[PDB]
């Protein structure tokens, strides 16, 4: 139901707190190994937040992070709560349309060349459409074919 | 089972491991089949007590518990006078009616009458000014209000003349938009989202009565 | 003492029969809904 | 339901799947592959063939059930005759004598 | 003055039927009567303006659920931490080292506890822990199935209350391509264009031909809004192959009006004509004819429209909030650096 | 590590349940993480 954008979005919110997480405390610019610490440790509580892992070390200390988990946990809990309402809402689908009407169909007496309402020709159907009077002007229309 | 914790071990033994994976699994099952059951009841549209269409059943039996009431020594009495159709209620319908609007209305509405038969004109500017009633969607049995003058009067074709300029430059479309007022309650089951603080509310009682109960155990723990 | 009625009345042939009407400003028909009760609780104290 | 007679002899002997015997009456009928009408001993068996058993049984009579093949519209002469006089043909549809 | 309304003027046609609505022009250049069905002019498609849905993740807040969730963040932060956190006449920063973990880990057992932070040692507060996190689970069950119902719920394009809006006068004011038009000679084209010359002048360059070719380019995406007789876009709409579109509202249609029958000269019948109209609803005719002949195929209940997901909004408008907190965390920061 | 492992993917299915412990590889906690999302998905699927 949602392009691939909604989700390289949610993503990208992911790059934004990694980044964020290390724009707060000061640290010293990288670039000369392979795997970094505060790197890898901020993706960790942003993935540990989001997907909501568990593994037991420390608790951010500053107030910024704190907040930054909050509302960041909370994002969490309302793309995991409405894709549940999105996955309940395509299972309540029922599918209440192409349905019939009951005891006389709209269709039955409206002619149309496209939606043939064939019979069983030279039957009982053709004396019942025959001894009537009601439904009279479309026994010409199913008579053929 | 409350989903809860702190940080401090794991069962070694596999005897609480899988009576703990046992457990959690009927936790997930009883929290699963409580919100399956909070949708389940959000969800109770109560599609019963609606009504038919173009016309109800229950109008053409005849009942004593339930009277059709509607406006005595009216356009409705004229109406089931030059018709054919339903003419077996007329006589069970022709009896205990009111002869005033103003008593129907407030009958229907002050817990008095069952049902009333009258048209929509009133019904939908009494539902949009009192907000204590709502309309239907299909209009059986129409009908048309119009001006009638004598024979005589030359001046009916120029009063029909500045009906139709009337409705040809848009002066019914600002009376109507300004004596038109659209409040809100379009169905039975709309914004089933109106209200949450109560019911939430209803569960903060019980936490703060859970408050004093702390209150007591701390209580007990001092002593 | 009557000249020209601005009541919205109905028209039928047994009082057209004797008088000429002009065509009407707006066609509306009857119906028969009174009103609609939704059952919900106000307290909610689940347990039900 | 007719089915054709297996091999050379009589009917198909079976059972149902609730465990009980079903029975076969011996039915002439036509084919619909061959474009002549041939008679073809065959077996029929159903409900309407269980009913005519049971009133079969209920009844001290003997009877032979036959197939009947097309012409189900009680004989409605509709076609241009060259200038001739109908009669009752299929209609009631009871005696083909 | 020319076509079949001529043939009264030429004494060949004592009395018409037809697709003739009651107006000034009809009435002037000859006679008229009452008639007996009323219509008038709508639009095709909803009256929508083509607007995007709003948001439905801070609806049931209302700008409730987060004060309330902060008042009680505040009462049972300092109730409970006035019982047993505070167990020494300590010093300012002492009970506040506990109120800085204690809203954190509240914070982490109500979002399903992210974080397990750590446990303290009283076990009535172990006791409160367990309260808060069944309040937290309820609490949890009551939005997903609130937010779930209210999403089963009609949030599709809801109808505004504006008839003329931008559409009648600026035509430069969308800048995707918006096409509308009707059928040239006819009543809506001269209603139109004595009462809006911009959207005739506008509407000249998109005219139509038939019934047939409407329906194909609205059905393949040509054209956009396309506004004509209320009976033609009711028969239209109603005789339908895939029930999509549907009209404005669902029956709301402005200047009332109706299909009469025009005369020569006032000699004959006339007044007992109009009696005979007077006849059909004397015999229920117009309910058995309105449901034989007016009758369509997409007639069940046309109020609600559900599909998939369009939200390419709700998570957007999340995230512009998430992006104010994140303001909000600068200049935080900021005048944390100040002291 | 099996023993403890299943217990762990356990507490991870439902719902946290029992932090346990973490290792120490980062491949594993990207496991971990792909497993807790494959949780979180069939829970919703469940209740749903
Ligand atoms: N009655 C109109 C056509 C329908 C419409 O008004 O769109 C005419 O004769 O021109």
């Amino acid at each position: 139901p949602f392009q691939s954008t909604l989700w390289l979005l949610v993503g990208l919110s992911v790059h934004v707190v990694a980044v964020m997480l290390y724009l707060l405390d000061r640290f010293s610019p990288f670039g000369r190994f392979e795997d970094a610490l505060t790197l890898s440790s901020a993706m960790w509580f942003s993935w540990r937040v989001l997907l909501n892992s568990g593994l037991g070390e420390g608790a951010p200390r500053s107030f910024s992070a704190r907040i930054l988990g909050m509302v960041w946990a909370g994002f969490a809990m309302i793309i995991v709560a409405s894709y549940t309402a999105n996955l309940a809402a395509f299972l309540v689908l029922r599918r209440p349309e192409e349905r019939i009407t009951g005891i006389n169909d709209p269709r039955l007496r409206n002619p149309s060349d496209k939606f043939i309402y064939a019979t069983v020709k030279q039957s009982s159907v053709d004396i019942y459409f025959r001894r009537q009077v009601e439904l009279s002007t479309m026994y010409r229309h199913m008579e053929k074919h | 089972l409350l989903n809860s914790g702190l940080g401090e071990g794991a069962p070694r033994s596999f005897s609480a491991r899988i009576l703990g994976m046992v457990w959690a699994g009927f936790a997930m099952i009883i929290v699963a089949s409580y919100t399956a059951n909070l949708a389940a009841f959000l969800v109770l549209r109560r599609p019963e007590e609606r009504i038919t269409g173009i016309n109800d059943p229950r109008l053409r039996n005849p009942s004593d518990k339930f009277i059709y009431a509607t406006v005595k020594q009216s356009s409705v009495d004229i109406y089931f006078r030059r018709q054919v159709e339903l003419s077996t209620m007329y006589r069970h319908m022709e009896k205990h009616n009111y002869e005033s609007a103003a008593e129907a209305i407030q009958a229907v509405r002050d817990n008095k009458l069952h049902a009333f038969i009258w048209d929509s004109a009133v019904l939908e500017f009494e539902a949009s000014q009192k907000c204590d009633l709502v309309t239907t969607g299909e209009l059986f049995f129409r009908s048309g209000f119009g001006i009638g003058m004598r024979k005589d009067s030359p001046w009916k074709q120029e009063v029909s003349l500045n009906i139709l300029k009337s409705h040809e430059n848009g002066f019914m479309e600002e009376l109507d938009k300004t004596w038109v007022r659209y409040q809100e309650c379009d169905s039975r089951s709309n914004a089933p989202a109106t209200l949450t603080f109560e019911n939430m509310a209803g569960v903060f009682m019980l936490v703060a009565g859970g408050i004093v109960a702390g209150i007591f155990l701390i209580f007990i723990e001092i002593a | 003492q009557a000249d020209m009625i601005v009541a919205p009345l109905t028209i039928n042939n047994e009082r057209a029969q004797y008088i000429e009407f002009s065509k009407p400003f707006k066609y509306q028909g009857l119906t028969i809904l009174v009103k609609k009760e939704i059952p919900r609780s106000t307290l909610d104290s689940f347990m039900q | 339901y007719v089915r054709p007679t297996t091999s050379d002899g009589t009917c198909r002997e079976e059972y149902t799947i609730n465990g009980d015997p079903i029975k076969k009456v011996i039915c002439n009928g036509p084919d619909e592959t061959i474009p002549g009408r041939p008679t073809v001993p065959q077996c029929c068996y159903g409900f309407c063939v269980d009913l005519l058993i049971k009133l079969a049984r209920e009844m001290d009579f003997t009877y032979e059930v036959h197939l009947v093949a097309d012409g189900k519209f009680g004989t409605q002469e509709r076609v241009n005759n060259s200038n001739a006089a109908a009669w009752n043909g299929m209609m009631g549809e009871l005696l083909s004598g | 003055w020319n076509g079949m309304i001529g043939e009264v003027v030429t004494k060949r046609a004592y009395m018409a039927v037809g697709s003739l609505t009651i107006n000034e022009e009809r009435s002037e250049v000859v006679d008229f009567s009452v008639p007996f069905i009323e219509t008038g002019i709508s639009v095709m498609v909803s009256r929508s303006n083509g607007t995007v849905s709003p948001s439905a993740f801070l609806e049931p807040f209302s700008a409730d659920v987060w004060v309330m969730m902060f008042v009680m963040l505040l009462i049972v932060s300092a109730v409970a931490v006035f019982v047993f956190e505070y167990f020494s006449p300590v010093g300012y920063n002492g009970p506040s080292f506990t109120i800085g973990k204690a809203i954190w880990l509240l914070w982490g057992l109500v979002f399903n506890n992210s974080l397990p932070v750590q446990n303290p040692k009283g076990t009535t507060s172990k006791i409160m822990v367990s309260v808060w996190a069944f309040f937290a689970v309820i609490f949890l069950a009551s939005y997903t199935a609130n937010l779930a119902a209210f999403m089963i719920q009609r949030r599709y394009v809801d109808q505004v209350s504006g008839l003329s809006d931008k559409k009648f006068q600026r035509p430069n004011d969308f800048s995707p391509a918006f096409r509308f038009g009707t059928v040239p000679n006819g009543s809506t084209e001269r209603n139109i264009r004595n009462n809006y010359l911009e959207m005739h002048s506008y509407m000249v360059k998109f005219n139509q031909r038939s019934v047939q070719d409407a329906l194909l380019s609205l059905k393949s995406g040509k054209l956009d809004a396309f506004i004509y007789d209320a009976a033609v876009l009711n028969y239209m709409a109603g005789r339908d192959e895939g029930c999509k579109l549907v009209t404005i509202g669902s029956g709301k249609v402005f200047a009332t009006t109706g299909y009469g029958i025009a005369i020569q000269k006032d000699s004959g019948w006339k007044r007992q004509v109009d009696l005979a109209i007077l006849q059909l609803f004397g015999d229920g005719e117009m309910e058995e004819l309105e449901a034989l002949w007016l009758t369509g195929i997409c007639h069940n209940e046309k109020n609600e429209v559900m599909s998939s997901q369009l939200d390419i909004d709700n998570m957007a408008g999340v995230f512009y909030m998430l992006a104010a907190a994140m303001a909000l965390s600068l200049i935080t920061f900021i005048m944390e650096h100040l002291f």
